[PDB]
RNA sequence: AAACUGAAGAGUUUGAUCAUGGCUCAGAUUGAACGCU
RNA sequence: GACCGCCUGGGGAGUACGGCCGCAAGGUUAAAACUCAAAUGAAUUGACGGGGGCCCGCACAAGCGGUGGAGCAUGUUGUUUAAUUCGAUGCAACGCGAAGAACCUUACCUGGUCUUGACAUAUCUAGAAUCCUGCAGAGAUGCGGGAGUGCCUUCGGGAAUUAGAAUACAGGUGCUGCAUGGCUGUCGUCAGCUCGUGUCGUGAGAUGUUGGGUUAAGUCCCGCAACGAGCGCAACCCUUGUCCUUAGUUACCAGGGAACUCUAAGGAUACUGCCAGUGACAAACUGGAGGAAGGCGGGGACGACGUCAAGUCAUCAUGGCCCUUACGACCAGGGCUACACACGUGCUACAAUGGUAGGUACAGAGGGCAGCUACACAGCGAUGUGAUGCGAAUCUCAAAAAGCCUAUCGUAGUCCGGAUUGGAGUCUGCAACUCGACUCCAUGAAGUAGGAAUCGCUAGUAAUCGCGGAUCAGAAUGCCGCGGUGAAU
């Protein structure tokens, strides 16, 4: 526990906030609470389709939610009937129409959250942690990442003593502020406890 | 915090919302100098007779997500822990690490 | 420090004589960053001694008393194989002035006159002839240096 | 014609190593005993 | 190759007993029981040395100011309690979680109560929810009376909704940070930490990464069985220092102006770039010019592989264990504020470089409808009433204080200090007894510079002086910031 968040330290130099609205000092708190509610609802509902970058920007009441997923087809549904239900469920627990327009991740091996959640799903499927970690490294490296680091922390393989393991390939220079490093941290709820999964994908400058 | 304490804050705020207007009109009545002395005395007696949780003083600000009473920020409505988590994830617009 | 020798800061002279020596003494009298209070203390002392001694230019008198207070040999601790030897050495001129000014201020801080400016003027007068706690401290330091006078390492 | 056919190692000293070196084990055997059957 | 001597795990033990030798001291020959799974040799990587060499950091030294002595604030221990809730414990716990305990918070104690329950889903019975009421009670709660009949589909009816009918269950700040994730401290912003291939060694490993310099730096150069790479260093980010450009209000004022300051966006500059030397024909260092800035211009954020089974199961999440008319839940009162005591952080002082009374100046930053208040009046004051402007570069908090001029005090426990106590009030709040903060009058305690010991600081720093903000109804001497004056070494 001695490292800054890669996204947060880069929030203004090369990255952008995944929430772009403006409020007044009194309105801001309720905007933020509603935003966090929508985010947690979305991440629990669309847990099948591999969404990674839900972005909330609300211009004057009406909002424009933008989810980026690697599998837009399943979350949109047939002719677009799941997306309408999602639209109205968002609108119900926000103020007025939440236009959710859905992007597409054309390289799911370069997004850190998709890699981390894949490793997590494999871990909850009682797959060897070393093999899952190495598979993710290989997949990202041959998909074209300039660097990938993946850290697995916890009771790995049912071990009584938790340990931290990791693999790195490429550069992933955390201290460089202009590095374009995607980062994700998820948890796999195994049968022996929680295993934390951290993924750094360094893509350029 | 405990689910019971979160629901206790909720039911404490329900009475505040239910008697918000009555308190305002009664407060104007008791602070009215043109009003009769016995009238304002009786109004203050009613104010002290109102149900206890109806006061906005017994309300304790808690984190929206965790319900933590200590380490609260009004502008964000969350405790320091999850405030830091969301700022570092980038979920909180405008807010970033400061240095000067 | 441990590596380099810092370039010393420039000290602007006192406003009413234009002398960096009096400015540095005002700094030595200063406390809590009060230049005005230190300057009026020192100026009161200087005008008191000047009006008592009938001297038109008192900066030369201050130089005289300063060179009279300045020591020449100070005792320095040296280590040679576990022996602490109090070797007497010369005093570099900057340290000479600093020691003289510090001794003058600390001696004037303990006298019995009513105002601190009066105290400082009395101390300047006394060290002019060769008396006062500044003179006693200088004599004590010279006494220790001569008491050793046996280590020329 | 034949009597000419036979040879395995492991554990344990160290943070680790190689050596030394003891201890221990896997085999065969019995005029056997004991226990369960 | 010849011959001789000797060994067969470590102890017991070169010991016992018996011979032989010796004046003696003893020597020599030489067991056993028992006991232990080791005892050893050489080398390797670390760590350590009251070993050596080289180097750095307020580490010391040189200085400035403190703490340790007083009163008070705050935290902890101990004690005491019905309870004085829980955690943090060498640096790296002790103004720490807590960015603010009258109720609430609250997790503790006393008492009064509830049991699919304050909260989620499965369900079927009536009703739009919702509003106004009476009494009893400290309140939680208990028993009763009136108004309203939703909306879309319409006779299956549905997003919400009140009281249960029961099983699942919910709930748990209950335990295990030594089962964990996430987060954090710390060595330490120290300059290190590794890997691939090659080579060397039976091997653990080594080399690279060592050496000569150099640097803030494993920084860079040159050597070199190494050749390369990665994370660290640096840079990229923010702020400040000079200038230019766009712009000129609510900002500015040189002569309505578009000059200036300022505001806030985009850029320029700084690169050892030039000169002289020293240096292996190097890296680099030393000095100089120009420039606002010179070598990393100043400050910050950024914290490598790892170490402490470091901290947190009481933010949260979670494996397991445990309780389910209770360790869950609701309410009132009390406690978390007790004090023979001890310690840790501070604040105010012990005065004349000062106190007091008059005048007279000079800031920055931040806050303001969950409000700040111009002005007028009333009050000794805190404040109260009326009223005005402002969601603010407009109005306001708000006056900056230290500073300067004059008078006075004249070294006294005082015209210092302002604790403690008595009285009378103002606000906030349902409510100020436990247990608020201010105001006024009276009192006027210790304290005259602090033992052993010990701490911070290298420049706009220390020291000192005020001013804001978070939390917050009220409640900072703490925390987080801002500027003023401004050193010594």
């Amino acid at each position: 526990g001695q490292k800054v968040h890669p996204i947060g330290i880069r929030l203004g130099v090369v990255k952008k906030h995944n929430a772009n609205w403006y409020a007044s000092p009194k309105q801001y708190s309720e905007y933020l609470i509603n935003d966090i509610q929508v985010r947690e609802y979305l991440r629990k509902k669309l847990d099948s389709a591999m969404i990674s970058n839900i972005m909330i920007e609300r211009p004057t009441g009406a909002a424009k939610i933008t989810i980026a997923t690697a599998r837009p087809g399943i979350v949109i549904g047939k002719k677009g009937e799941d997306i309408e239900r999602l639209q109205k469920e968002l609108t119900k627990m926000m103020g007025v129409p939440a236009q959710v327009n859905i992007e597409e991740i054309t390289s799911p091996d370069l997004d850190a959250r998709l890699v981390a959640d894949g490793i997590g799903s494999q871990l909850e499927r009682r797959v060897m942690f070393r093999r899952a970690m190495k598979r993710a490294v290989q997949n990202s490296m041959r998909s074209g990442a300039k660097g990938i680091k993946v850290e697995l922390s916890g009771r790995l393989g049912g071990a009584e003593i938790a340990r931290t393991e990791w693999y790195r390939e490429g550069r992933v220079p955390l201290h460089t502020l202009r590095a374009d490093i995607d980062y994700a941290s998820v948890r796999a709820e195994t049968t022996y406890g929680t295993i934390g999964v951290k993924v750094w994908i360094f893509r350029g400058e | 915090a405990k689910k019971s304490m979160i629901n206790r804050e909720l039911k404490r705020e329900k009475e505040v919302a239910k008697y918000a207007d009555k308190r305002t009109k009664l407060k104007e009545t008791i602070s009215d100098m043109n009003a009769s002395d016995e009238v304002r005395m009786d109004a203050m007696l009613e104010l002290q007779a109102l149900p206890r949780n109806s006061s906005p003083v017994r309300l304790r600000n808690r984190c929206a997500i965790t319900g933590r009473p200590h380490g609260y920020f009004r502008k964000f409505g969350l405790s320091r822990n999850m405030l830091r988590e969301r700022v570092m994830q980038g979920d909180v617009p405008g807010v970033r690490k400061a240095s000067w | 420090p441990r590596r380099r020798v810092v370039a010393t800061r420039e000290i602007l002279p006192d406003p009413k004589f234009g002398s960096q020596t009096i400015a540095k003494f005002i700094n030595h009298v200063m406390s809590h960053g009060k230049k005005s209070t230190a300057e009026r203390i020192v100026y009161g002392a200087l005008e008191t001694v000047a009006q008592k001694r009938n001297i038109e230019d008192p900066v030369a008198f201050f130089e005289d008393v300063l060179e009279n207070v300045r020591p020449m040999v100070e005792v320095k601790a040296r280590r040679v194989g576990g022996a602490t030897y109090q070797v007497p050495m010369e005093v570099r001129p900057s340290r000479r002035t600093a020691l003289a000014m510090r001794w003058l201020a600390e001696a004037a801080a303990k006298r019995s006159e009513k105002s601190m400016a009066l105290r400082l003027a009395g101390e300047l007068s006394d060290a002019s002839e060769g008396k006062g706690n500044a003179m006693k401290k200088r004599d004590e330091v010279h006494r220790m240096a001569d008491a050793n006078k046996a280590f020329s390492h």
